[PDB]
């Protein structure tokens, strides 16, 4: 893609999946400023470590963007935000390499905690809990994802498979998808990412033992909106 | 609230003596909350029922003095920021300059629409302190009055009176 | 809903509200003649009464319903008839009277199995909108020597009365308990005035207390929010 | 002026001055993103308290701007800046008032401090002299203006006159104006603005003794351009 | 966190009529189906038992749905 | 079944150390009867009902190591013939040629039909054990699907739930 000063190469014979192939569609109800010359560069999320013991990551947005980035500190103004998603997961493995990652976006991922005893008496997550910031935590329990969510059933969504045999990178497009057009932007999550390998990583003494993997997102459709409050 | 101050309700003064302060923040527009939204007969109508939304405007007319002259201004709040901390932070988000020989030009901006305290207010501020020569008092009356647009909808009728 | 219709005048107002009930025990002090008349007041209900106060002229057809019980909710094998006295015919004084032989009013033989029977009375008021409080004389002389008792009096503004009784010559052995739902199917709005803000005192007189109150004091600075 | 929800007033029957007639142009060299949504609302700058007594006020531009206000939080993002200004100055009066004030613009306005003694030793002007912020300071000795330039010689430059007999207020319109199209944002003082009276303000007693002066600006061409940095 | 004042559909109100008790005891059974549905936003169809209504939090010892496969093997 | 080695289920592994051998029969594809079909999504969506009849196909994508070669075999077995005693038992019924450089060739061959234990089950056997080089793991993972065909469909709607 060439646009401005940005040149980067990417593969166009791969597996483009698009939900439910539907652009998001503009409201036109009565119940009630994009700049893209220094956003629009491309941001690289720092690598996670994948490796033999890895369990998995996730991630809430746009919780984890609320502060963090500069869609976090352009977002501190506006009070509404919304935009598309460019998921970009790339396997780099050698001939000796062996694993298959399993990659799935879910609508409404609701988180569950921790509760043992015999009788029900729960609490409200606390700051670190609910948002642990860029730091994440690794699921303890993914068999269930520690929500009580087991993994046989996450195909129910549309999802797509991650065979790092032919591909070298997996670009995924997910449009804005919500039930409601004019919704909250710091309270409400529209979804969350889950990484969950399916066949752990497997390599013989001698090569690398973790493998740099790179998420990278730009705003399809920058539209701050909203009025200053 | 005394029996003995009811007279001077229906209108309030205005003072020389503050400069570049506040006046009083217009409470926030919600027809069914007690206050003054329920003494309005558009208050009195949505008291029967359960929701509203919609984007109100407050207008004002000015009745100062014949030689009187200063520059007033008028800036709204989106909903969920707090009240704006001084002159200037209301000055930096969304302004509208009101002059007093133009009466009806004020309109409805909105401040900025997002994709996602409850709600917000609009207030007013000082900008100048009212100024009169010698031989001319130095307090007025202002009136404040509202109405309805036609964005302004219920869905749901039900019987519910709290009164009495 | 998404349409429109649903949320339109008449189901906004089309709603069986409360109006009274109609005490007949098995012995009392109010109607111990086995039987009672209620005259139809719109104003001794407040709920209504407020809500007919938006408007003073309107036009609309009336229909009633005699919902009736034992205190426990049980019926029994009694034979009622439901039977309206019209203005002109006077109310019914004593068990024998006269009153109770309009032949005007047709009369259906049901039993207690049959749900309540549905009666309709159209607007049958001389004048062409409801007054209730009348300003003026009504004399239509230049007598004004005299105390004059008549201001605020209208002997022709009686819309009529409902005369329920118990059917044989045998007294009642149940004691009954009658509850009456009332609603208006089509308003339209001629004059506005001022809906009320403070309490009405009585039901015949606009007047009012001496000591006047405010609607709320919550706000206690206009500086708080 | 009816632009979306503003509704203003104001009087075109008077003297509208351009410099020179000519709008800015733009630069075509080698050597080396505008919202207007939130940014668009009129700002009113604090009121200043014309008196008999007051001696006038003085103010850097854009260097009161970098960061007291929405321009400011805006442009320190963007490392450059560049927008037309709409003066704005307004006479409210009875017919009981007199007075004649003498508004001017002077490009590249120095600012010279005190220095007294026999001999020629001077230091460089600190923090607060420098920009004292929104507080301002009034001039001790306007008729050479605290910084040697007497007045006898600001007619020089365009300028108008202000006599409140028949406007009730005035509008100036000065373009973007500079000797290098590309220049430092933060480092050069592009102009300064004076308000010098002629007449003092002169009234019986019994009126209001401080008439109350607006001033208010407007983004004409909004355009911050550069690179992060 | 997690609670709704908004979202209570309403309630029923079922009274015994008139002034007097009721002098008989009484059972009451309400039959419920669905008439239009439609589908919007799909979710996985749930395998652990729920411990609580208001809240979806679960035990601490999960199980599993069948075991009855002693061995691959074997059928 | 114990709580400490609930985590690999959800995959399976191969292994080198088996030579032509076989690794597992796949159960019948019953997706009433409890096991794995009630694990399935269309299996659930059985558990509500009563009959079912059609002919299933078992997809398998390859995954072993960038070098490996060999052929692997896969046959099914027609309903009420009891399970191939030997590999050669299951070569000599309908066989179908599964290469490991092509992924998705395999498709739903009938065996015979005739007109007129209960039902068949599809098994896999070792025909070439997997042989990687020096330097090279000797075990990979593989994963397995089913979906649902056209021919596939219920007559008969009863509320039926056994858990809980």
């Amino acid at each position: 893609l060439t646009i401005g000063n940005s040149t980067i190469t990417t593969q166009e014979a791969a597996n483009i999946i698009v939900g439910y192939g539907e652009w998001p569609s503009y409201c036109s109800d009565s119940d009630a400023t994009r700049p893209d010359v220094s956003v629009n560069r491309f941001y690289t999320l720092d690598t996670k470590l994948w490796e033999k013991s890895s369990k998995g990551w996730y991630w809430k947005f746009p919780d984890v963007l609320t502060e963090t980035g500069v869609f976090g500190q352009n977002a501190q103004f506006h009070y509404l935000y919304r935009s598309g998603f460019c998921i970009h997961v790339q396997c780099n493995a050698s001939k000796f390499h062996q694993g298959a990652l399993l990659v799935a976006v879910l609508p409404e991922y609701v988180i569950g905690t921790v509760a043992g005893g015999t009788g029900t008496e729960d609490s409200h997550p606390p700051y670190k809990q609910t948002q642990p910031g860029a730091d994440g935590f690794e699921l303890q329990h993914p068999y269930v994802l520690d929500a009580g969510i087991p993994i046989s059933q996450l195909t129910v969504c549309p999802h797509q498979w991650i065979n790092l045999r032919t591909n070298n990178c997996a670009t995924i497009i997910v449009p804005y998808i919500n039930a409601l057009p004019f919704d909250s932007a710091l309270n409400h999550c529209n979804f969350g990412l889950l990484v969950v390998p399916i066949s752990p990583l497997d390599y013989d003494q001698g090569a690398t033992p973790v493998i740099p993997i790179t998420i990278t997102l730009a705003p399809m459709c920058s539209e701050f909106a909203g009025l200053r409050q | 609230t005394n029996a003995t101050s009811l007279m001077e309700r229906l209108r309030f003064p205005v003072s020389a003596q503050a400069g570049k302060g506040e006046l009083c923040a217009v409470f926030r527009a919600d027809p069914g909350r007690s206050g003054p939204w329920q003494s309005t007969l558009l208050g009195q109508l949505c008291g029967y029922y359960t929701q509203w939304s919609g984007s109100l405007e407050v207008t004002f007319m000015f009745t100062g003095s014949f030689m009187a002259t200063g520059k007033m201004l008028i800036a709204y709040t989106p909903p969920g920021g707090p009240l704006p901390k001084d002159r200037a932070t209301a000055m930096l988000g969304t302004h509208v300059i009101w002059d007093f020989g133009l009466q009806s030009s004020v309109t409805l901006v909105i401040p900025w629409i997002s994709n996602t305290y409850t709600t917000g207010l609009v207030s007013i501020w000082y900008q100048t302190n009212y100024v009169v020569p010698i031989g001319a008092p130095n307090t007025a009356y202002i009136i404040a009055l509202a109405a309805a647009q036609k964005n302004f909808t219920m869905q749901l009728c039900k019987d519910a009176s709290d009164i009495l | 809903s998404h349409s429109t219709a649903e949320t339109t005048l008449d189901s906004f107002f089309s709603r069986a509200g409360l109006v009274g009930e109609i005490d007949l025990p098995l012995e009392g002090t109010t109607n111990p003649n086995g039987y009672a008349n209620w005259d139809i007041d719109i104003t001794g209900y407040a709920q209504m009464r407020r809500k007919v106060e938006l408007f003073t002229y309107m036009r609309f057809d009336a229909e009633f319903t005699f919902v009736a019980c034992t205190p426990t909710g049980q019926v029994v094998p009694q034979l009622l008839q439901y039977m309206f006295v019209p203005p002109g015919a006077p109310e019914p004084d004593s068990r024998e009277s006269l009153a109770w032989q309009t032949a005007t009013n047709p009369s259906v033989f049901v039993k207690l199995s049959d749900p309540p029977a549905q009666v309709s009375v159209p607007f049958m008021s001389p004048a062409s909108a409801y007054q209730w409080f009348y300003d003026g004389y009504p004399t239509f002389g230049e007598h004004k020597q005299e105390k004059d008792l008549e201001y605020g009096a209208c002997p022709n503004n009686m819309m009529g009365t409902f005369s329920v009784r118990t059917v044989g010559t045998s007294k009642s052995k149940y004691p009954l308990v009658i509850r009456i739902y009332m609603r208006m199917k089509h308003v339209r709005a001629w004059i506005p005035r001022p809906m009320r803000n403070q309490n009405y005192l009585f039901k015949a007189n606009p007047n009012y207390a001496g000591n006047f109150i405010k609607p709320t004091g919550a706000s206690r600075t206009a500086i708080t929010t």
